[PDB]
């Protein structure tokens, strides 16, 4: 069994063509991926203060 | 007895595909706001000029009639 990518091309309907351009001349996913990192922004940290919580182990 | 780790009696599904929720009012519309608030601006620009080319004159009939 083989799952592909990318054997697709755009569709040349017009919101298909209108929708690409927007994302061109507009900078949609762009602002999208700045989006994406805010996200993890507003997150908490992952973070371990070392010299009074010292990391995890195993026995 | 038997102590290992066994699978406790089978595990639930665990989502293994692409999932893009792809929204943000498709170019048709942002397109015709951009274009909006543009012409809203225009006008408002329009406006204030005008209004700010009256001041002006009055500010010229300040220097005409003081000049002598």
């Amino acid at each position: 069994t083989y799952k592909y990518v990318n054997l697709r091309e755009p569709s040349m309907d017009m919101k298909s063509v209108t929708d690409r351009a927007a994302q061109t001349l507009l900078w949609t996913e762009l602002i999208r991926g700045l989006g994406m990192t805010l996200s993890y922004l507003f997150r908490e940290p992952a973070t371990i203060n070392y010299p009074f919580e010292k990391g995890p182990l195993s026995p | 007895v038997k102590q290992d780790m066994p699978p406790v009696g089978g595990y639930g599904p665990i989502d293994y595909k692409r999932n893009l929720p792809r929204r943000g009012l498709s170019g048709y519309s942002m397109f015709a706001v951009g274009i909006g608030a543009l012409l809203f601006g225009y006008w408002s620009m329009m406006r204030w000029n005008r209004e700010r080319r009256r001041l002006q004159i009055e500010d010229f009939e300040a220097r005409i009639a003081l000049m002598p």
